[PDB]
């Protein structure tokens, strides 16, 4: 048979922040802050806020990301992808902030779409380092254990 | 097609049995007592139909004797023994268990419950001896002697040279050269003492006169009802299991039937360090290293678990991967949560147990998220309306007035630096109890709970809101604005220091206060994170019915809004507010050179 | 007497290699490919004396073909191939190994290490298929079809109705309704990734339009020369060892051929993960669950040890105990040290690794006690002479001067609080380096160090004796029995919250300090050790020529020492000398409550 | 044979504490002391302080001991008992203090005898939680972690 790759996959993860969403929502904009969680950043617009349809790179340019759909403090949707991965694989993040002014957190509900069968697993291991444990340690949004 | 029949090469099945199966070499004895006590099994089972069966040998023992001038560890039982046939059947016969057999041809009903069903385990002496002398004597056959050195074949002669046993097998075992450890009394004990501990039989050994030691004298406590064990044989089952120089605080001793029939003796020891439960199939000991039994937050507790159903491994070291460990682990988690409800049913017993596993409860709190609710229950904490003894959170609720809809509590270093806290004067007026938080892990709990029966937890280091008349909010958004030139006033002098300067009317003695921003890190976790050996915004507030804020006031009246000698003083009075809300100090050296400056005004000095 | 050989129940010992071993079903997948790789071996071996051996098929593949219509889960690969008597005696009988056969009968001087050596792995596939049809083609005989139930017999016809596959064996697994989850793209590609995934051969996959998929890209890198691979190849072999996105830092790819031969690629990563090292045999991962491979402090390390001399049991998920696994523990140990050392050559390389595992190298010399002079080397702090840039341990000693023989310290919460501490002037001025000590973990490690190339470690927050001339010692003395008066009156105003009161000349531009004693915990540790989630002694000590303590030496000199205003005088320089001490205040309330008063009094307030 | 017991073994230890000789030989005699790192003591004789040929019970009577001689900061012998031990089996415990100026420490050698082979490594795992850990945590003679 001829060579190819294998189908994608969809995961859904909810981590749940100590923040308010109009702050979270400038974390994942914020290149001086951005830059604080991820050690290792590279912007290729001068803006001091990711716009839409804009890449830039992170760890150490192994993640390539796009925002390509946002809304005020309520939607993020990036086009997230891997350097190992092929080039017909891409996926795409789409956050939804669900704060809650009850107990003063926000639970952002990420539906995560796009990623390969076998990385389904190394992206969700990771992202709970990279992205949840990585915030939650530089900004303190929220106890870590 | 032709069909043929699966054959077995027994010149390399007899080295993958005994090398390649099991990971240490001292379980070979632990095999040869399951053995033996299968065999006196049999003997017994037929005892209870024919007195007869007992007349040779009436005592059912289980004798070890190590021989160090003759390199030969001799293990001699009273069991059923083994016949000319089954000496060439049974034990000639790779895979072949006689037990097995013996157990599917006895009635429906039996209570024996054998050890072995493989039908390999004999073979396992070959990894420290390399020739063996089984003697075997039976009620209705000769003495025989099965001889054989792990080799391709065995030899059976009958039995003229030894002593005329009466009844059981008698396994002579001529250690190897590199493996005479097994002849020590020590080492001899180390494997009962590891691995068949709790047999049914006593097992002797033959220590230096000759005497005999019996090695199991503590008999195991899930053969009985707990309805006939008394405490004082709980405390002798724990200090065997364990190490444990204590008695057990508690026993939760309960028995699972259905579907999944096992049962647990759970131990609640009297102090804590800062796996331990056993499992036990068949009245043998099988591994302890199963982590995900027993979850990590509630990993203090110890004690047995026995079973009869689990899929043990082929060398019965550990078990297969199967969902029935989940199970016990939900009926663990299960009757521990009651365990913990009758301890705290009572008041003295309690006492001991929060003040030595406070943490593993809160932890809990932390981690589990099912008996979340059902932990929160067994939390026991100091409040302005309880100073000494310990209060719960369903008291709390009991205390609340029909207006107060939140259950306040504050965190910090210490006890005596919360009780005289500059926020507790503002709820004491209302009456409001705030609950004490003094360990590094409350806030880690109390971050997860968020909500006690429909109560949602304030913490009054952080900013908060507090209902009040109509009346009494426009007297005090009318005094904000008169503040108002003061407060950002304080705001140029502090800078970057905190986010913004407010009036604040919670704060009734104390000039002024620093809280936090109702989000991330309160003011004492942050002192926690900072401090772990292996591992944000504050808001300025001031009192204005405090004599230092109102000399404060008039100061930018008179054109002292940058005045260099009031900066002085409100730079001090923010640094010392600091310190009573616990946040840290930078520069503590610079805190104590303007201390300095006052007492040096204090003694007349330049 | 009678011999008799030793036998094997055939219908026991199937159950015996199925359903009591092999704790886990997903490894059936990781013995199929296992097989496949072992006939790709012979066939290859036979390449290099016979070319011929490759015309029926060129290429050397193992193809995975599900098929969730039929329930089949077809396992092709174009090996050496089985001919119709390979398949009654080296697949039909159990503990048979015709591959292990193939390494007696190698040529003096090979280099094709196979896989297969037990003779039981062909078997687990039944763990999760009830029948398979084992299709195999040899060029030296027919195409047959192999088939069996997993009962007590197996059936060899001649293929009729299958496919005409050149060279190969066709494995038809007819998978059982309740493992029916390995007929899926993920589950299969999760069985490689973690077991089959450094195969040799090329692992094909049919992805369904049907296309083809090689899951085994990432090719091993200990099989060729440490010299040749270049730094992207380490790079991308990070990249499926371990599922971080960073690159790795350093690589340290050695190999030991002495009496235990083996290789092992060490990685560094980038950020702390706060096992990690997997062990291969023969290109196939065994497990990774090994304590004693590697130590505690140094499980940030990543990466694959591959031997071959390895005690494998019959499951090959654990190693047998044989005393040996320590050999390469101090292997690895060995040269992760010198590991450290290349990094330690390069500048900007030491700066990314000690600001991500600082914690981590403190670590091993609290712990380690072999290497502990070695990871000395290897700490980097700053100082009053390296405020800027980090310091080594051996530059220390380098600017040490002659009279110096001790190593001076301080630890504390901060940097900025320990950089104008009251206790650095006092070797300031005799001119001697003194370390920051800013974590948690430093003081841990320099309690277990004491000593550096024969230099005491000293900490100068603790009591110690500063050398001095005979000139200055008689001036010490002389006004020492002058503050005599003072240091007793200002102990009976804080009573037991000091042991003692010593005019102290290590303090210049310091009214009062407080040190905790020559013995037991500092200021610093006492703190962190109130403030673990998981989990005293003072002295009271004065400056002589400072203007505040020799204006209260005229107090007591008017009959003062029990005076009202003196004593609140006394108690604020105590709390405030606890504040650049590094100590934590009994009740802050009361700390404020003197401060707010001499607030009030600043501002003329009655 | 009849029925008996077996015989007995040794074991050393030598502790590392943070604390002078002379203050750590008050810490095994001063009764107020022995309290705050055993949690549960029964004393006999009237005296403040052990003394020779003085029995006393710890953690909650299983621990049965006796000062049998003792040196000046220097020496402590005691005769250790377990309550699950046999009649004829009493351990003799020796304590001799070696103090370590230059590094200001005080390594406390035992020699401990008497022990039956069967409880050999029971006495040695718990020395090391309610002997050397207990007070090194209680009085701060050590850095645990
Ligand atoms: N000491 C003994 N006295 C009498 N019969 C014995 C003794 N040891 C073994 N046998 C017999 O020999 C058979 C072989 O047992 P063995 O090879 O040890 O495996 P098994 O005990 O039957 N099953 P397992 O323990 O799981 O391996 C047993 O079933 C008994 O019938
Ligand atoms: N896919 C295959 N192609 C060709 N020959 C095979 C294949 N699988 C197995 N064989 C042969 O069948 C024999 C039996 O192998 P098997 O029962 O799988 O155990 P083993 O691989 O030999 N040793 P082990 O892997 O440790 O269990 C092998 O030695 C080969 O000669
Ligand atoms: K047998
Ligand atoms: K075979
Ligand atoms: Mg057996
Ligand atoms: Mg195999």
């Amino acid at each position: 048979p001829q060579n190819g790759s294998g189908n994608s996959t969809s995961i859904y993860l909810e981590p749940t922040f100590n923040v308010p969403s109009s702050e979270l929502y400038e974390t994942f904009l914020d290149k001086q802050r951005i830059l604080a969680w991820t050690r290792s950043a590279q912007f290729f617009n001068s803006g001091p806020k990711l716009e839409t349809k804009e890449k830039f790179e992170l760890f150490g340019g192994n993640v390539i990301s796009e925002l390509v759909s946002c809304e005020k403090d309520k939607k993020l949707v990036f086009h997230w992808k891997l350097k190992d991965w092929s080039a017909p694989f891409n996926s795409t993040i789409e956050m939804t902030f669900h704060e809650s002014q009850e107990f003063h957190e926000t639970k952002l509900q990420v539906k995560w779409t796009g990623i390969p069968v076998g990385e389904e697993d190394r992206v969700r291991a990771n992202f709970e380092e990279y992205y949840v444990r990585s915030i939650k340690l530089t900004f303190g949004f929220g106890a870590v254990l | 097609g032709e069909t043929f029949e699966f054959q077995a090469e027994i010149t390399q099945l007899m080295s993958l049995i005994i090398n390649t199966v099991y990971s240490n070499k001292e379980i070979f004895l632990r095999e040869l007592i399951s053995n033996a006590s299968d065999a006196l099994d049999k003997i017994r089972y037929q005892a209870l139909s024919d007195p007869k069966q007992l007349e040779t040998e009436p005592d059912l023992f289980i004798r070890i004797t190590p021989k160090p001038e003759e390199k030969v560890l001799e293990i001699r039982d009273s069991g059923i023994g083994m016949t000319k046939a089954e000496l060439i059947n049974n034990l000639g016969t790779i895979a072949k268990s006689g037990t097995k057999a013996f157990m599917e041809a006895l009635s429906a009903g039996a209570d024996v419950s054998m050890i072995g069903q493989f039908g390999v385990g004999f073979y396992s002496l070959f990894l420290v001896a390399d020739r063996v002398q089984v003697i075997s004597k039976n009620n209705e056959d000769e003495q025989y002697i099965w001889e054989s050195n792990a080799g391709g074949s065995f030899t059976v002669t009958l039995d003229e040279v030894n002593e005329r046993i009466g009844r059981g097998t008698v396994l002579r075992l001529f250690l190897k050269d590199d493996q005479l450890e097994y002849l020590e009394e020590k080492r001899i004990k180390e494997v009962i003492k590891r691995h068949s501990e709790f047999v049914a039989y006593p097992i002797q050994l033959l220590v230096t006169v000759q005497e005999l030691e019996e090695l199991n004298k503590t008999k195991p406590l899930w053969t009985r009802n707990p309805s006939d064990i008394t405490q004082e044989e709980y405390n002798a089952f724990y200090k065997s299991i364990s190490n444990d120089w204590e008695d057990p605080l508690y026993v939760k001793h309960f028995s699972v039937e259905g579907q999944l029939e096992f049962r647990a003796i759970l131990f609640i020891p009297k102090r804590a360090p800062f796996n331990n439960i056993k499992l036990y199939v068949r009245r043998v000991f099988i591994t302890d290293e199963a982590e995900d039994l027993i979850p990590e937050w509630l990993s203090f507790v110890k004690g047995v678990v026995d079973s009869e159903d689990l899929p043990l491994n082929l060398s019965r070291e550990m078990l297969q991967q199967n969902k029935i460990m989940k199970v016990i682990r939900k009926n663990i988690v299960k009757k521990l949560i009651e365990a913990f409800n009758e301890i705290a049913e009572d008041s003295e017993q309690f006492d001991k147990f929060y003040s030595a596993f406070a943490k593993n409860i809160k932890l809990g709190v932390h981690e589990d998220t099912q008996n979340r609710a059902a932990l929160a229950k067994l939390l026991r904490y100091n409040s302005t309306k309880s100073v000494d003894e310990l209060t719960s959170l369903t008291d709390y609720v009991t205390r609340m007035p029909e207006h107060q809809k939140n259950i306040y509590y504050i965190t910090g270093e210490s006890l005596k630096a919360v009780e005289k806290s500059p926020f507790l004067d503002a709820l004491k007026a209302k009456n409001f109890e705030v609950l004490f938080l003094t360990d590094p892990i409350d806030e880690y709990a109390f971050t997860q709970l968020k909500e006690f029966e429909g109560k949602t937890l304030v913490d009054i280091t952080k900013d908060f809101e507090l209902e009040e008349t109509d009346e009494e909010k426009a007297e005090r958004e009318k005094e904000i604005k008169e503040y108002e030139p003061l407060t950002k006033a304080l705001k140029d002098i502090l800078g970057d220091q905190v986010e913004k300067v407010v009036v604040s009317y919670k704060l009734l003695d104390a000039p002024a206060a620093i809280r936090t921003g109702q989000f991330g890190w309160s003011a004492n976790m942050e002192r926690i994170m900072k401090a772990q050996a292996l591992r944000s915004k504050k808001t300025f507030e001031i009192s204005p019915k405090s004599p230092i804020i109102k000399e404060l006031k008039k100061r930018v009246d008179e054109g002292g809004a940058q005045d260099k000698t009031v900066k002085d003083l409100t730079n001090l009075l923010f640094e010392t507010a600091l310190l009573t809300s616990g946040f840290s100090l930078e520069e503590p050296t610079s805190f104590a050179s303007r201390i300095n400056r006052l007492i040096s005004l204090g003694l007349n000095i330049d």
